[PDB]
RNA sequence: UGAGCCUUGAUGUGUAGGAUAGGUGGGAGGCUUUGAAGUGUGGACGCCAGUCUGCAUGGAGCCGACCUUGAAAUACCACC
């Protein structure tokens, strides 16, 4: 039951608006909220949701990673979001849907996914 | 309390200046700064630089002023077995047990002083520590707790005034009415002063009196340079 | 940039209580724009927007020895 507690009044940075960054790889998704001038207000993951195996790199484990970070930043006092997408991995749309279920307008889905001018050689993987 | 209001403001306007003053010119200034239809009472705040810890490093007890206040000092008698006519002839208003044990439990006492027996103290007054400003519960340290009740009642009504510590070294004591002449007031002041020095601990021989200021009731106060040794204005 | 010391100035927002419980002497009340109270303005300040408070205006209130509730009881002047 209820206790006689003092009123809450605290401030952290009260940014009201942000950018989000989504790094999609082949084994996981990393999902990260920042201020628009560029400072991390929290992150979550799909690997920390504990699906493991192939199931760890799916649109649904990626979605629930997005809803985990988006919950935590209300305390920073963010109220609006915009999103940056960076990768070919799963959660193309499902990651977006979970920030939009956090109560944000997500009008700007700016793919910034870096296409190196043919970068560094990826791992061979299996020896056949 | 000393709440800042309109009725206080007028008093703060009519004064000529605030400074630490000579005791005789403070008393003659302070008498202009009464404002009331009631005749105000006059007392002194003396701040002592002592620890004020329980009793041993405190100054606590009472003295008889040579001249009494122009008030009666509203006396009750809290006891388990006395003759009512004999205490009343000494000056008491009410003698009993039950009515005074009710008041001090209730948390309002109609009397300004209760002279208490050790036997009265024992049930109600011996444990009480946080007794408020109407000063209902007994203390031994004050010396109001005596089996010789009728002597302390007659001496309370004639001119006995108290001195105590709070949680601090600060001594409040009654000096007279604004009715009174300057000398007669100095004479009461100086009687208190020998009493705070007689009670002073063996360790309190450095700086003792830190600050003096003298006060009237509804009117203001005037801060004091020192108390001095004279029972005459001149 | 902490803390102490010290001048003045103030809150204890609770649970019962109108509402406002730092230790306690004086002490039976104060009538400059009724001591008020009140949106508003600055400061103290909560166990929580409410107590004290500078003030154009506002004359509607505090509250005890005695409205009343209580284990500390409250005006108003001091000490802070």
């Amino acid at each position: 039951a209820k206790a006689p507690i003092r009123a809450r009044k605290r401030v952290r940075k009260q940014v009201s608006d942000g950018v989000a960054h989504i790094h999609a790889s082949f084994n996981n998704t990393i999902v990260t909220i920042t201020d628009r001038q560029g400072n991390a207000l929290g992150w979550a993951t799909a690997g920390g949701s504990g699906f493991r195996g192939s199931r760890k790199s799916t649109p649904f484990a990626a979605q629930v990673a997005a809803e985990r970070c988006a919950d935590a930043v209300k305390e920073y006092g963010i109220k609006n979001l915009e999103v940056m997408v960076k990768g070919p991995g799963p959660g193309r749309e499902s990651t977006i849907r979970a920030l939009n279920a956090a109560g944000f307008r997500i009008t700007n889905i700016t793919d910034v996914t870096p296409i190196p001018h043919n970068g560094c050689r990826p791992p061979k993987k299996r020896r056949v | 309390m000393a709440k800042l209001t309109k009725r206080m403001r007028v008093i703060r306007e009519k004064v000529d200046a605030t400074k630490q003053y000579d005791i005789n010119e403070a008393i003659a200034l302070l008498k202009e700064l009464a404002t009331a239809k009631f005749v105000e009472s006059v007392d002194v705040a003396v701040n002592l630089g002592i620890d004020a810890r329980k009793s041993d490093q405190n100054v606590r007890g009472a003295t008889v002023l040579p001249h009494g206040t122009g008030r009666s000092v509203r006396v009750a008698v809290f006891t388990q077995g006395a003759n009512a006519e004999a205490a009343k002839a000494a000056g008491a208003e009410l003698v009993g047990m039950e009515d005074l044990a009710d008041q001090i439990k209730k948390g309002e006492m109609n009397f300004d002083v209760v002279i208490a027996s050790p036997d009265a103290m024992r049930v109600v007054g011996q444990l009480g520590q946080v007794l408020g400003p109407r000063g209902l519960m007994p203390n031994p340290k004050v010396g109001t707790v005596t089996p010789n009740v009728a002597e302390a009642v007659k001496n309370a009504k004639a001119g006995q005034v108290r001195y105590r510590n709070d949680k601090n070294g600060i001594i409040h004591t009654t000096i007279g009415k604004v009715d009174f002449d300057a000398d007669k007031l100095k004479e009461n002041l100086e009687a208190l002063l020998v009493a705070l020095k007689k009670a002073k601990p063996t360790q309190a021989k450095g700086v003792y009196i830190k600050k003096v200021s003298i006060s009237t009731t509804m009117g203001a106060g005037v801060a004091v340079d020192q108390a001095g040794l004279s029972a005459s204005v001149n």
